[PDB]
């Protein structure tokens, strides 16, 4: 789970079922990063 | 002088012998007959694999245009340069300037229906075959022409001539294809909302010739989706798509084969019968228009009419003057006298658009949105002093234009469309040597003689973007008046 | 018996063999001259092709190569900058230049009567440019602004970063522009050191095309390039499998990605097959599509992408193949929505992995047709021909005539593609670079285990 | 057919038709023909 | 090289089949061998008079009366679970479509009540072929797609996107892709 203001997506493509848990727990990368 | 077309008579032949001249074509590969595989396996690419049998002693082809005509009226023109890929194109004299209050949008519908189902082929089979041959094909609408064209290896030409001619000989226009193709009529303009330059072009056209001929829009509006029924399309086609309104052009093909396979296409069928259509002269209104949007520049354009257009004698004067001023170099009039003397202009340009019987010529600019009132002053000065030229700049421009003329025609598609378009416009092709001989004759006086005639009708004025500081109509026309325009 | 079996068969047209010759000659000092005459043209193109670029900088002066490209237009021992510019313009000609990782190019267009002058000019600016320190210290402004703009063209930054992450241990890694601090620290002596180490006669070729005569061109080169100095082991670049991801949620909904595999050199026998595989995977754009709907296309990869979730999962994708003197890169670049990225990428990886298991000759022949259309369709103008002459002269030591290319392309079938892919792409290392909303992005190990199928 | 997901029932169709042909052949051999050859 | 050799076999056979192709329409060979044609022709006078005649007449009587009781036509017996007929129904014009809808409604209600119609409501021919022009078009359209797309066993990604990966294009129509969600409100494919 995540607060509603974090799990709001930028894209608009439909989330496929096999990715459910992936996007219920979306979080923003405040400031960005490099890995 | 028009070319002396050679006649191509109709002849009827046994199909089972004509089938010995059809290229080979495969869509399934049920096994393969050759088992030898990659016969050059393991040979580096800097080591040749040619045998002496595959050497030749070079003989050029002959590359002057060849002109012919079918009995039903169709005109054919061809060239060969010994390239391996050919360019094929069919040109129809059906633009949007020929529509009316009951027709608006029909030409766009026809273009959006190109390569759809015809008498003897379906839409799916047509496009899939064009894909699998390896070709690229398409259709283009303008204000005076409609063009179909294709391109791939030259050995496939016999398979491409049908698919190009089909569209004008016998389309079916099944309702469920019209209905499915509708959204592409709206996307065409939805994309223009992020192409400011083209947008300004359309604004210029609709403001210059308000509500007539060249003024009409190049797209289907909402009001244009009513009369999207087959009978209107078909009735429009019956008035324009007759053979004597067409040209077929080919580059990198052998002319007698082209003539043969074109003749074999119209021999069985009745084409659309001729019509003695008449065309009205455009009426130039001029005027003024603005359109605001968050763009970070003030985009501005001002224009005047070219009397007579492509059929006017002064086609070379305007095209030389455009290069004196600065086309779409760094020793041009605008570059020296505007861009190097002001900090707040991003770009200044001269534009020149011509049609069969009218045109326009003007200036275009992008500026800091806080200084539009200065942009108008700069433009007014520039228009102020186009009347007069010095021989250094004039010679620079004439040489530059000759160079550009010769170097632009080193490319087959450009050549094909040029030849087509010229044949539709005046039934003659102007060879580049003649263009150069014409350019060489332009005098210093003729520039003034032309501009004094250009400024005799009201201007066309367009602004776009952050127009928050643009002067009022009367202010713009008074600024032009003060500068002597 | 049946007429349907009597059709004309000509795989390779006669025109592929009836082409004018390419004439070659080597001067005493080692300079090579190449030419081809085309009767159906009025002008000509002439230039110099040099076998040096940013791969031959040293890590301390990385960015000198590209600085020299600017310096050569600043003035020479014989003519000032104003004189040089006016003598470019008063000919009514064109002059272009550019540099790359392994090659550098200068060329001009003119009518025949002005080829001598052009050669002269070229030689001058290549051999006799005055690299003044008080001009080096000014070109830094322009180069810094150039870099500033380059960071806004996303495809190029993606490919640069792919090279950065793939070739960590080699001068192929270097970017053409060079770091910021190097642009500020650049110095005349660095530029002159680059010249005096790379501009030798063995590395240069002169090419022309159009209305040109080989004899006069050879004589002109002999006349002007007499001053070029003469010349006085290396190992294969290592390819690293790594990722380099720039996560950023404040630049809108679109994610950009590039994936790469290890390729083969210019001269490798399989080079042609690689050129074909790039075409078998092909490309797609959602905005502009030709006349074939993606959902019915003959290309299976496009078809699978356009039917995903019924809405389709990509804005754009395109494959690529690049060959260098001793190594290559092979892969694809894509743009797609934040939530589509995963499918957007794994569909195309499935694409590329199919080449080793299941491709069939319908697809091979479609790809041959499109590849031939493309390549044979470019070579129309004098500039394209001259560029091709010089490029092949540097890459192979010769120019390969059309008939040879077509004959070698013809005999490749499905089993051959399915052999080469199995040789280089199955169960290989991959390198990854990306930018934007990468929350969706797959793991490196996902992309790497994708290269094989457990089915079969 | 193209654009359809039923892929395993066709195989079962062919297997079943096969198996019935099999069974009837063997049954004709077992129940009729071999005894018949004792009455022939 | 095993694969190329079997290729050669296939290719030669295909070339034989190709060489025998006609260039124009030629009537089909009969459906029955000459022996059975002879036997039927011999036994016709008894078989048609005593057995086949009355069978084929009784059949049409039964069909007509059942269709007239309910007020259906014959072409109201075909379903839209059949792809060809689904296409045909897509291609219909408004009036025919509306009348078919109405007749199906009335037939459902009458079979619920199990009451005959008056004989003056049954005075029509039920066997008019009103769907034919559309079925033929549907057949053409659905044959070309097989020819141009279905000629190979294409390979896909398994169990991704809600489809098994072996060819389906509608989500969750098979058991191993049932139950697409565990939380939330679900959704429908038609609203994507
Ligand atoms: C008490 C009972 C308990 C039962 C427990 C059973 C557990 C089994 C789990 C099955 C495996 C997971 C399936 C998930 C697949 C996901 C879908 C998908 O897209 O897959 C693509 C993938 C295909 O790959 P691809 O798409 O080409 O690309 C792959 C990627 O590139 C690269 O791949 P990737 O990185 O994406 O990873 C893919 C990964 C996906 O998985 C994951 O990501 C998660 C990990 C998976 C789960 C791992 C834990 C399972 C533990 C295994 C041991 C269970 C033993 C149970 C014994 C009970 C004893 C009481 O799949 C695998 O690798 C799975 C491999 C293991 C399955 C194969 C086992 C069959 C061996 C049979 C040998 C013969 C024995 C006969 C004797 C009888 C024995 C009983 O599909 C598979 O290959 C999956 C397996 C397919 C099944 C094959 C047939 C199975 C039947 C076996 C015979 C039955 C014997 C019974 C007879 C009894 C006689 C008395
Ligand atoms: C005495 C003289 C007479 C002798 C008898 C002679 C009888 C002759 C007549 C035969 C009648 C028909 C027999 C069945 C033919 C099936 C043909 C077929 O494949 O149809 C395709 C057809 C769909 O094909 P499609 O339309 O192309 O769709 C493509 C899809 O991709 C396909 O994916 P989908 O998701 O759409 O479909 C569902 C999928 C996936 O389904 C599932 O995942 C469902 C899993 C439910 C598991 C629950 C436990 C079941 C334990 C076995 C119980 C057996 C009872 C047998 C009765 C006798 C008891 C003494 O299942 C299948 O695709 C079917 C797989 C094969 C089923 C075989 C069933 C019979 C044998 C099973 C037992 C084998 C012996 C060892 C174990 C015995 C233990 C007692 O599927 C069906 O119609 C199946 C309907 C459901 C019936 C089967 C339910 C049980 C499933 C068992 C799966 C195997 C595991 C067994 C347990 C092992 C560990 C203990
Ligand atoms: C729970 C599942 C686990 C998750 C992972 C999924 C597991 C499945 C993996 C196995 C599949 C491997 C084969 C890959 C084929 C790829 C072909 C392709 O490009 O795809 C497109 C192609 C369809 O495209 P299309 O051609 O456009 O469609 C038109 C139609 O196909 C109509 O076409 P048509 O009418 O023109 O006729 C075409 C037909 C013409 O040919 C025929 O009709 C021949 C008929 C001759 C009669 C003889 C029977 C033939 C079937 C062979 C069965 C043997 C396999 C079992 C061996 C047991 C070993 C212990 O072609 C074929 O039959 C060729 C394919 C036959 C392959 C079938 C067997 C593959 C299994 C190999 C691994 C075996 C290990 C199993 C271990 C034990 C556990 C099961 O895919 C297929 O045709 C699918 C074939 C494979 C069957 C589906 C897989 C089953 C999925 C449901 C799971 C049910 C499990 C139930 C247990 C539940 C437990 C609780
Ligand atoms: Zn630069």
């Amino acid at each position: 789970g995540a607060p509603k203001f974090e799990r709001k997506m930028l894209g608009s493509y439909p989330v496929s079922p096999e990715f459910e848990m992936v996007w219920r727990d979306r979080l923003t990368a405040h400031g960005g990063y490099i890995q | 002088p028009a070319p002396e077309y050679r006649r191509v008579p109709f002849v009827k032949e046994d199909m089972e012998k004509v089938m010995e001249e059809v290229p080979e074509f495969k869509y399934y590969y049920v096994g393969k007959e050759n088992t030898k595989g990659n016969v050059y396996e393991g040979i580096p690419l800097d080591q040749s694999i040619l045998e002496p049998a595959d050497l030749r002693d070079y003989v050029p082809p002959h590359s002057n245009i060849q002109y012919s005509k079918l009995d039903n009226g169709l005109r054919i023109a061809s060239m060969d340069r010994g390239g391996l890929t050919a360019s094929l194109g069919l040109f129809v004299h059906a633009g949007t300037r020929f529509e009316d209050v009951t027709n608006f949008g029909v030409t766009h519908m026809i273009q959006n229906l190109a390569f759809a189902s015809t008498a003897h082929l379906s839409l799916l089979r047509t496009v899939k075959t064009i894909e699998v041959l390896g070709a690229n094909a398409g259709c283009v609408v303008g204000r005076e022409h409609l063009v179909y064209s294709a391109e791939c290896l030259r050995s496939h030409m016999p398979l491409l001539v049908p698919m190009l001619t089909g569209n004008v000989l016998f389309p079916r226009f099944l309702p469920w294809e019209l209905k499915a193709c509708k959204e592409k009529l709206i996307m065409a303009r939805k994309r223009l909302e992020h192409m400011p330059d083209q947008m300004v072009s359309e604004l210029l056209h609709t403001t210059a010739w308000h509500n007539n001929t060249l003024g009409h829009k190049l797209h289907c509006t909402e009001r244009s989706l009513g009369h999207y029924n087959p009978d209107v399309i078909r009735h429009y086609m019956l008035q324009h798509f007759s053979p004597e309104n067409m040209v077929f052009v080919g580059v990198n093909v052998n002319h007698d084969e082209l003539c043969t396979w074109l003749m074999r296409a119209f021999v069985d069928y009745n084409a659309i019968p001729p019509s003695k259509r008449t065309v009205a002269s455009p009426v130039y209104t001029g005027g003024d228009v603005r359109l605001e949007t968050p763009s970070p520049h003030a985009h501005m354009a001002i224009a005047f009419e070219t009397p007579g257009g492509w059929n006017g004698g002064d086609l070379v004067a305007y095209s030389v003057l455009q290069t004196i001023l600065g086309g779409g170099g760094m020793y041009t009039r605008l570059y020296l006298n505007v861009l190097n003397q002001n900090e707040w202009v991003e770009s200044a340009m001269a534009f020149n658009t011509q049609y069969t019987d009218s045109g326009i010529f003007g200036l275009y600019m992008l500026a800091d949105p806080t200084k539009s009132a200065n942009a108008v002053k700069v433009m007014a000065e520039q228009f102020g002093k186009m009347g007069s030229v010095t021989k250094e700049e004039l010679q620079r421009a004439k040489n530059s234009l000759k160079s550009s003329i010769f170097m632009n025609l080193e490319c087959r598609g450009i050549v094909m469309e040029d030849v087509g378009r010229q044949l539709l416009m005046s039934n003659r092709v102007i060879s580049p040597q003649e263009f150069c001989t014409a350019i060489d004759a332009v005098t210093e006086a003729d520039i003034k003689r032309v501009v004094d005639a250009m400024y005799k009708k009201p201007p066309t004025v367009v602004a776009y973007g952050d127009v928050s500081t643009v002067p009022h109509y009367e202010e713009v026309r008074a600024a032009l008046r003060a500068a002597g325009v | 018996v049946s007429p349907l079996a009597r059709s004309v068969d000509a795989a390779i047209p006669e025109e592929a063999f009836n082409q004018p010759p390419t004439l070659t000659t080597t001067l005493p000092n080692g300079i090579r001259v190449a030419t081809q005459r085309l009767p159906f043209h009025q002008t000509a193109t002439v230039g110099v092709w040099i076998d040096s670029g940013s791969r031959y900088d040293t890590k301390e002066t990385n960015g000198a190569a590209h600085f020299l490209e600017h310096m050569t237009f600043k003035g020479t021992k014989r003519r000032s900058r104003i004189q040089l510019e006016q003598e470019i313009e008063n000919m009514g000609a064109h002059l272009n230049a550019y540099t790359s990782r392994e090659q550098t190019v200068y060329y001009a267009k003119a009518f025949k009567k002005d080829i001598p002058q052009c050669v002269d000019i070229l030689s001058d600016i290549l051999l006799n440019s005055t690299i003044d320190e008080e001009a080096v210290q000014m070109e830094k402004h322009v180069i810094l602004r150039e870099m500033e703009e380059v960071e806004r063209q996303t495809e190029e930054v993606i490919f640069d970063r792919l090279h950065t992450t793939a070739f960590r241990d080699s001068p192929l890694g270097y970017t053409i522009l060079g770091p910021e601090e190097n642009i500020r620290n650049m110095t005349r002596e660095h530029i002159l050191e680059y010249i005096n180490r790379n501009y030798t006669s063995d590395r240069m070729v002169v090419a022309a095309a159009g209305d040109v005569d080989h004899k006069e061109l050879t004589a002109l080169v002999e006349k002007h390039f007499a001053g070029l100095p003469q010349p006085k082991p290396t190992e294969k670049p290592f390819f690293c499998g790594s990722e380099l991801l720039h996560r950023n949620d404040d630049m809108g909904p679109t994610a950009h990605v590039a994936v790469g595999f290890e390729g083969v050199p210019w001269k490798s026998p399989d080079a042609v097959t690689f050129m074909l595989m790039q075409a078998i995977v092909g490309s797609y754009r959602k905005h502009d599509e030709g006349i074939v709907p993606g959902k019915v296309s003959a290309n299976a990869t496009v078809r699978n992408v356009c039917n995903k979730m019924t809405v389709g999962c990509a804005d754009m994708f395109s494959a690529f193949n690049t060959c260098y003197s001793d190594t290559g890169l092979f892969g694809f670049y894509a743009q797609c929505d934040e939530v589509a990225l995963e499918h957007c990428v794994m569909e195309i990886m499935f694409g590329i992995t199919s080449l080793s298991y299941a491709v069939t000759d319908e697809e091979v022949e479609r790809a041959k047709a499109q590849l031939k259309t493309q390549l044979l369709g470019h070579l129309d103008s004098t500039t394209a021909v001259a560029e091709d002459i010089g490029r092949q002269m540097l890459a192979y030591g010769r120019r390969m005539p059309l008939a040879e290319f077509l004959k070698r392309l013809e005999v490749i079938d499905a089993e051959e593609v399915k052999r080469v892919a199995w040789k280089y792409l199955h169960d290989a290392e991959v390198a990854v670079a990306g930018l934007g909303p990468l929350f969706g992005m797959p793991q490196l190990i996902n992309l790497r285990r994708a290269t094989f199928w457990l089915r079969y | 057919s193209y654009g359809n997901g039923t892929v395993l029932m066709p195989i079962v169709r062919r297997v079943f038709i096969g198996a019935l042909v099999g069974i009837y052949a063997y049954a004709a051999t077992d129940v009729v023909l071999i005894p018949g050859y004792a009455q022939l | 090289q095993f694969h190329r050799e079997i290729g050669k076999l296939f290719a030669s056979y295909s070339n034989k089949i190709t060489a025998n192709s006609p260039v124009q329409y030629v009537p089909s060979p009969p459906t029955k061998g000459k022996v059975r044609r002879a036997l039927s022709s011999a036994l016709m006078p008894v078989w048609f008079k005593f057995f086949r005649g009355p069978l084929d007449r009784w059949n049409l009587a039964v069909m007509a009366k059942y269709l007239r009781d309910h007020g259906l036509m014959y072409d109201d017996l075909y379903s839209d679970k059949e792809p060809v007929f689904a296409r045909a129904l897509e291609l219909l014009p408004p009036d025919i479509q509306a009348a078919r809808f109405r007749r199906l409604m009335r037939g459902t209600y009458l079979n619920h009540l199990r009451l005959y119609l008056p004989v003056h409501e049954q005075n029509y021919d039920p066997f008019i072929p009103y769907m034919a022009p559309y079925v033929e078009e549907a057949k053409f359209q659905l044959q070309e797609e097989e020819e141009l797309l279905g000629y190979h066993m294409w390979e896909g990604v398994w169990y991704s996107g809600g489809v098994t990966g072996f060819g389906d294009k509608e989500p969750g129509e098979h058991f191993l892709v049932a139950l697409p969600n565990l939380y939330g409100a679900g959704g429908s494919p038609m609203q994507a």
